[PDB]
């Protein structure tokens, strides 16, 4: 359950935050791939309009970035509901040191079980649209190399601020 | 003839997958579905195992769970046989 | 052909058939030709049935229906004909025969076989298991 799931006063500002850091890095991850400025988007001008921060922004150019950091965040809250701030708070946008603290023993299984609930709605999502389908455990190495990058970013995005969500020969 | 195919990756695994597909039909007869388990059979021999995980991925996932079973099992007894002379 | 039937599946079969035939022409529809195999114990699901009007309008005459039971049971009978064959070569019956006791018993079975061509047949192959000798029958 995500549509259905309450957000804090913390989520509210978790929101806005993961989007901005994620439009910080795709701006860096542009401006060594030679992008240009343009109007609209053009692939062979590599043009980019979106190159501002997110509080400059109004509610027609952060449509595409309000659903997709929410559904993630009630995903997280539905399965352990800890959401409150417990640290302090961590176009040329230059985003921050996110790999600073390593992943402890709490949060390497945190990363690993929010990657395996947000390939299950997109599971989800893949079967309501085929009606109107892989598993992350038997992933394919190569799949599972690119997918683990969104998980890997939004465990960094959510370690800052304080909102740190914390819940085979021997065996035969 | 197959023994080598490290040209082209996607339609050999695609065509192994659509074989299986075809392997599993309410429309077959018993003469049919004994050609494509052998043929099945033959396609996995004299070929390497790293094409092959990939329908190795997607057999464990239906056929070890309940007791076209047949043909399966003896396609990943093979496999597994080939293998002894991720996956794990 | 039809030789492969005795007299006695071939009386069964048109004692089967003119018990549901229609008005005596040798005439039944696609449904009656599933309940008349029912009727004898043998139990195809309906892709069995499929194919063999598929192979002969929607009307099935007798000597249709006698051409498909008997290519339904040449094909089973085709497949066992060999382990019954091979029973004779060994005294036991588990498939265990000696290569001493093949070279008079195989010489003198009346296709006028040679010792050439058994000396050729056991050597492009102790003794040696069943399921091998139809391996090497069929070739």
């Amino acid at each position: 359950e995500t549509l259905n799931v309450i957000i804090p006063e913390k989520l509210d500002s978790f929101i806005n935050k993961f989007a901005e850091y994620t439009h910080e890095k795709w701006a860096f991850d542009k401006i060594q791939n030679n992008w240009s400025y343009g109007e609209n988007v053009d692939e062979e001008l590599k043009t980019h309009p979106m190159l501002r921060p997110y509080k400059t922004f109004s509610e027609k150019d952060k449509e595409i970035y309000r659903w997709p950091i929410k559904e993630s965040l009630k995903a997280m809250i539905a399965w352990e509901w800890t959401i409150e701030k417990a640290r302090e708070g961590e176009y040329n946008p230059q985003p921050p040191d996110l790999s600073g603290v390593t992943l402890s023993r709490e949060l390497q299984a945190m990363a690993e079980q929010l990657a395996e609930n947000y390939h299950n709605t997109w599971g989800r999502k893949k079967k309501q649209e085929l009606e109107a389908l892989v598993p992350y455990d038997t992933l394919t190495a190569k799949e599972k190399a690119r997918d683990r990058e969104k998980a890997q970013e939004l465990l960094k995005f959510l370690q800052m601020n304080g909102y740190a969500v914390t819940r085979x020969x021997x065996x035969x | 003839l197959f023994a080598g195919t490290e040209h082209r990756a996607i339609m050999v695994d695609s065509m192994l997958h659509t074989v299986y597909r075809l392997s599993r039909g309410r429309s077959l007869t018993k003469a049919q579905r004994d050609v494509i388990e052998d043929c099945l059979m033959a396609l996995c021999r004299y070929i390497r195992p790293s094409m092959l995980q990939h329908l190795l991925r997607r057999l464990v996932f239906d056929v070890p769970i309940l007791n076209x079973x047949x043909x399966x099992x003896x396609x990943x007894x093979x496999x597994x046989x080939x293998x002894x002379x991720x996956x794990x | 052909m039809a030789d492969q039937l005795t007299e006695e599946q071939i009386a069964e079969f048109k004692e089967a058939f003119s018990l549901f035939d229609k008005d005596g022409d040798g005439t039944i529809t696609t449904k009656a030709l599933g309940t008349v195999m029912r009727s004898l114990g043998q139990n195809p699901t309906e892709a069995e049935l499929q194919d063999m009007i598929n192979e002969v309008n929607g009307t099935i005459d007798f000597p249709a229906f006698l051409t498909m039971m008997a290519r339904k049971m040449k094909d089973t009978d085709s497949e066992e004909e060999i382990r019954e064959a091979f029973r004779v070569f060994d005294k036991d019956g588990n498939g265990y025969i000696s290569a001493a006791a093949l070279r008079h018993v195989m010489t003198n079975l009346g296709e006028k076989l040679t010792d050439e061509e058994v000396d050729e047949m056991i050597r492009e192959a102790g003794q040696v298991n069943y399921e091998a000798f139809v391996q090497m029958m069929t070739a």
